[PDB]
């Protein structure tokens, strides 16, 4: 009964571990040992977004690589023009306890969720001229920690009820709910093809789900603490998970195991945000130590530090063309780096 | 009560164990090749000149 | 003596 | 600079609006409600009028209080408790009719984000506590309480046990007793909030 | 060639300029770049800016003392430098007074300081203080003139308007500010002597007595000399001593400017941590 | 939904005054910069006045400056010292300017008032064009200055005025299509030569097409191309 099922689960876990070990022929460090390093990547703050008044908890780039939406717990989701530091929109929120935001790839919609257990979709292109809440997606039992736009109609949300859900912004209903995480799912990343995605939970595990069939494909473990940020490799064949154990890790879909760990002894704060570059050569990770460190994603060595924030950096993100890095922080400033 | 949960866990473990795995060497080589192929298109690892920089 | 100091009055005063 | 002048004008307009909104929001006094399940948070928030976060706001003697009940968040507190780092005080409500709350008070009082914020501790159900003591001795929940079996001393002992969790000299625990049939909760909150405001303003000016 | 009191004034002025410029620059840079202009920090920032301006203007007075006169600058400088110096000094005095008033207010009127005390209000009050300082320090700009009458420029100014300016300077720069500061800090102590101020009333009392004593020691000799020189005719024992100690009085009043960042901005533990962090940048 | 109804038209003696009122509804009028554009009974559109959001900035035309003043949810055009050249059908135009916005998108129905140098002139060579449905037509516009700003935006706006109807924005910034305008419309150009291309012409598309610049005030209009049906 229960004993037999537990024994079967242990046997299956051991088989998975053995199969992952068999696929391990060499590490990423050994293979990328021969290639030349990137040197010192010295990035300088080009712009500073001095609009918000509270902790900035999320910041998502537009698909045009120029517009950016920033969510702070001041009750505002201000849309930014990075080229001129102009405020293009300022959206008041029903609940000031917002801890995620998304920008639609089409540019028409902005999502904003948080402790209210509701993912709110805002229409930027309303004919009346002002921004209005086109939808208020509800149904998560726990706080919504992430939300990403597949298109103008679908959206995937990551919540604190240990479940991720796929929605339809028209019907306002959960098209598909993904279950299997045993802790708060604090992060989410969608694949470039938007047919697969990964979630970073507080059970020190990351799971890859299929949007269409709505089932977990692979479970990735190796972290010693809650994962706070996850991000796909631009090739879509790998992802990086930044946790509170002060280590980022790189996981491969096909190898089904971790390849490199981005850990330094001098660093003890946990990672709040992870993001790759356009080429995937740099892994820019934000830290609770008030600074963002640039990592050589292939040689697992620091390429530079994005120091300049007076508080913990809560969100990082590079543009689609890779021309800039935006790093929001709890000091109520978003800084563009280049 | 928990028998259903245990059966669900066993089925999920079987499904995750039924996937096909490649050697880590091939995946690492593919990541390295992707980084090298798109290295010229990354304006972050080489400082783009201020002439072409939209943030200069 | 004293008149010289008087005529060198500081800008602060 | 053809219509980018007008874009800059719009940006300045909504920056001014953001400044005005932030100034208006700074006037409110943010309070955080915490406690055990059915420990009296609902009772106090309902006796003063007005499953995610349940914000409650009112005005008491020219102060706009904002009570954030977070009892519906049945998740890991460590992932969202940092959102309330700027609250004026943490209102803690304890039911004396029922150790389960002592650990939570210790966790929330030694939290790295709550080392400066004063905690207001409410010990409700005083009459129910007296009835329970009459029914059975109070040593059941506190076996180590080798003392008299009287409500007057039991309340003081429980208050001391709860307050012993304070370790930071910069934070003060205001403990109050309530019988769930009194209108004095608002006045106690107001007094503690005025004291906390004075202390925080003095500390910010460096004089404290 | 020089008087011992004059050399003491010269060395005090040099020490004040050198130390105060660095300290005020550090505080101003920290509060204007690495810190937010919160309600509590606005007064400190304004006061330290005024002190920085006074310290930056101090080398002009130092050179004037060294050259024993012999103004090398034009008429417009003989009009603006003495005006800018006095504006900065009395702006520092009035900002100290406003800090005392705000400290008394955030204690005796905590409710009103929660609803009607914002950053905008702090800037409004500080701007009003600067306006009052400019109104008080416009007479020197009006009445400055670059005469020569000798081999060197003799830029100077009993006359009733000179008596008026020195008397109003005495009154509204010492008596009103000193009384306001004493009353505010005495009221803060008296309020802390009630209950719940066990942690305070000891560091607060020390801070209050220290700052009031510093103000008194630094500013009393300047106004004392300014009033007695008009009161007492020259060519006497304690008219020669008064002329001798004029420069030391100005030296102490200027050293008040270098003292103030340590008593006000560096008092805050958070500001101490910020300055320590920004010292390695 | 969105509507700009405006009144204040009629016969005025020369030298008189009249205040035209534009009533706006169905949109956040407080956050829209309001324009006024007039058509003489036989001539084409002419820019009259512009008032920004919050009344921060107001611009007037060369022939309008001083005489007219532009000032809930109501737009006023105080119009004084009326001359015989002021007679026209004044339109109410809404336009909000942010990154990627669509200025001049909505036009009021317009009210008719009858009175009994450095500008970027836009010239449309083809005053009229005979055309049959189902083919591809083209309308051209020129300019005195290059409209390509240093930030990469050209500021040519294409408007379609159907006979007996208010103008409708078709193409803003010389490349972008307005919402609701069918994909059969396309616009292209560079600096000075601008060409509006219409594919698979329809019956409703018949009208007069107006070319407007937005590089600098005043907002000079094109002479208009009457794409008359043949």
């Amino acid at each position: 009964e229960l004993d037999q099922l537990r024994q079967e689960a242990e046997q299956l876990k051991n088989q998975i571990r053995d199969a992952r070990k068999a696929c391990a022929d060499a590490t990423l460090s050994q293979i990328t040992n021969n290639i030349d390093p990137v040197g010192r990547i010295q990035m300088r703050t080009r712009r500073t977004l001095r609009g918000h008044l509270a902790k900035i908890y999320a910041m998502h780039w537009g698909t045009d690589s120029r517009l950016l939406v920033s969510a702070s717990q001041d009750g505002k989701l201000i849309i930014w023009d990075s080229y001129t530091t102009n405020k293009v929109h300022a959206i008041p929120l029903r609940s000031s306890w917002v801890m995620t935001c998304a920008y639609a790839p089409s540019g028409n919609y902005v999502a904003c969720g948080g402790l209210d257990n509701i993912c709110s979709i805002y229409n930027l292109k309303t004919r009346e001229g002002n921004v209005r809440v086109s939808r208020e997606l509800a149904g998560h039992t726990g706080y919504l920690s992430c939300c990403r736009f597949l298109d103008d109609n679908q959206i995937v949300t990551s919540s604190g009820d240990t479940t991720c859900a796929l929605w339809d912004i028209e019907t306002g209903q959960q098209t598909t709910t993904f279950t299997g995480h045993t802790g708060d799912v604090m992060s989410l990343s969608l694949a470039p093809d938007t047919r697969l995605f990964v979630s970073g939970a507080c059970d020190a595990s990351a799971k890859l789900w299929d949007v269409r069939e709505g089932m977990c494909r692979q479970t990735f473990t190796g972290h010693e603490s809650d994962i706070n940020a996850i991000c796909f490799f631009p090739n879509g064949n790998a992802f990086a998970t930044g946790s509170d154990d002060a280590t980022c890790r790189l996981f491969d879909l096909r190898a089904d195991q971790e390849l490199m760990t981005y850990s330094h002894d001098n660093i003890i704060c946990g990672i709040t945000s992870v993001s790759f570059s356009k080429s995937g050569r740099l892994l820019l990770a934000g830290y609770d130590d008030f600074n963002c460190n640039v990592w050589d994603a292939l040689k697992a060595d620091r390429a530079g530090v994005l120091a300049g924030h007076d508080n913990r950096v809560s969100c990082l993100g590079v543009t689609d063309d890779g021309m800039a890095v935006a790093t929001g922080s709890w000091d109520s400033f978003l800084k563009i780096w280049n | 009560a928990s028998i259903a949960q245990a059966r669900k866990l066993v089925e999920q473990l079987k499904m995750e164990a039924n996937i096909d795995r490649i050697k880590v060497s091939k995946a690492a080589a593919d990541l390295m090749a992707y980084c090298e192929a798109h290295a010229k298109e990354d304006p972050l690892l080489t400082p783009v000149p201020a002439s072409e920089n939209p943030f200069r | 003596r004293r008149r010289h100091f008087h005529h060198a009055l500081p800008p602060a005063r | 600079s053809a219509e980018e002048r007008a874009a800059l004008e719009r940006s300045k307009a909504i920056e001014k609006n953001l400044k005005e909104d932030g100034i208006s929001a700074a006037k409110d006094v943010k309070l955080l409600l915490l406690g055990a399940d059915n420990s009296g948070k609902s009772t106090i928030v309902k006796q003063m009028k007005i499953t995610g976060i349940v914000e409650t706001h009112f005005t008491f003697k020219n102060l706009h209080f904002r009570l954030f009940d977070v009892g519906g968040q049945r998740s890991e507190r460590k992932k969202w408790i940092h959102c309330f780092e700027d609250v004026t005080a943490i209102i803690f409500c304890v039911d004396l009719s029922d150790h389960e709350s002592l650990m939570l008070f210790d966790s929330i009082c030694n939290n790295k984000f709550f080392i400066d914020t004063s905690i207001i501790l409410f010990l409700n159900k005083k009459d129910l506590f007296g009835e329970k003591i009459k029914k059975s001795p109070l040593t059941i929940c506190f076996p180590e309480y080798t003392g008299p079996n009287t409500y007057e001393d039991a309340a003081a002992y429980i208050q001391a046990q709860f307050e012993s969790k304070n370790r930071s000299p910069n934070k003060e625990i205001y403990c109050h007793m309530t019988c769930a049939t009194d209108t004095n909760n608002a006045q106690v909150i107001f007094d503690a909030v005025t004291d906390i405001i004075i202390a925080n303003n003095l500390r910010g000016c460096g004089l404290y | 060639l020089f008087q011992p009191q004059d050399i003491a004034s010269m060395v005090i002025l040099g020490l004040t300029c050198l130390l105060g410029l660095l300290g005020n620059g550090l505080v101003l840079w920290v509060a204007g770049v690495k810190m937010k202009t919160t309600v509590n920090t606005v007064w400190f920032l304004h006061l330290t800016l005024a002190d920085f301006l006074c310290c930056l203007s101090l080398p002009f007075s130092l050179a004037h003392l060294i050259l024993q006169g012999h103004w090398p600058y034009g008429l417009f400088l003989c009009k603006l430098i003495p005006s800018i110096i006095i504006l900065n000094m009395f702006a520092s005095v009035f900002l100290l007074t406003a800090i005392s008033l705000d400290r008394c207010l955030i204690v005796h009127k905590p409710i009103w300081c929660q609803n009607h005390r914002n950053v905008r209000t702090a800037f409004a009050i500080c701007g009003c203080v600067w306006v009052v300082a400019f109104v008080m320090c416009v007479p020197v700009f009006v009445y400055r003139d670059l005469f020569i009458m000798d081999n060197r420029s003799i830029c100077r100014y009993v006359p009733t308007p000179l008596m008026a300016i020195t008397i109003t300077r005495l009154v509204v720069g010492f008596l009103v500010p000193f009384f306001i500061m004493v009353i505010c800090y005495s009221l803060i102590v008296f309020r802390m002597r009630k209950t719940n101020f066990t942690k305070s009333r000891n560091k607060t009392f020390r801070v209050a007595v220290a700052v009031v004593t510093v103000f008194f020691i630094c500013w009393t000799p300047y106004h004392l000399v300014g009033v007695l020189l008009l009161i007492t005719d020259p060519e006497s024992s304690l008219g020669e001593a008064v002329m001798s100690w004029d420069h030391m009085s100005i030296a102490l009043a200027s050293a008040n400017s270098c003292f103030n960042p340590f008593l006000y901005a560096l008092l805050g533990k958070d500001f101490r941590k910020k300055a320590r962090q920004s010292i390695k940048g | 939904d969105v509507q700009l109804v405006e009144s204040g038209g009629g016969l005025v003696q020369p030298g008189g005054s009249r205040k035209l009122s534009c009533s706006a509804s169905g949109f956040a009028f407080s956050s829209f910069g309001m324009h006024w554009v007039r058509q003489a009974p036989e001539k084409g559109l002419e820019w009259v006045a512009y008032i920004s959001s919050g009344s921060g900035t107001i611009y007037y035309a060369d022939t309008v400056k001083g005489r007219f003043t532009i000032s809930k949810n109501t737009l006023f055009l105080q119009m004084t010292s009326l001359r015989s050249e002021d007679t026209a059908m004044y339109y109410c135009v809404r336009s909000i300017y942010y990154y990627g916005s669509s200025p001049f998108d909505f036009w009021g129905q317009g009210t008719t008032l009858t009175v009994s140098g450095s500008d970027i002139v836009m010239t449309q060579a083809t005053s009229s064009v005979p055309v049959t449905p189902g083919e591809s037509v083209s309308i051209s516009c020129r300019s005195s200055k290059s409209l390509l700003h240093s930030n990469g935006n050209t500021y040519l706006y294409w408007f379609l005025q159907r006979p007996g109807q208010s103008p409708q924005l078709l193409i803003y910034r010389m490349s972008n299509l307005a919402s609701g305008v069918p994909d059969r419309f396309s616009g292209s150009g560079s600096g000075t030569a601008f060409t509006l291309t219409i594919s698979r012409l329809e019956a409703e598309d018949v009208g007069v097409y107006y070319c407007m610049q937005h590089l600098e005030y005043p907002l000079t209009f094109g002479a208009g191309t009457k794409l008359e049906l043949k």
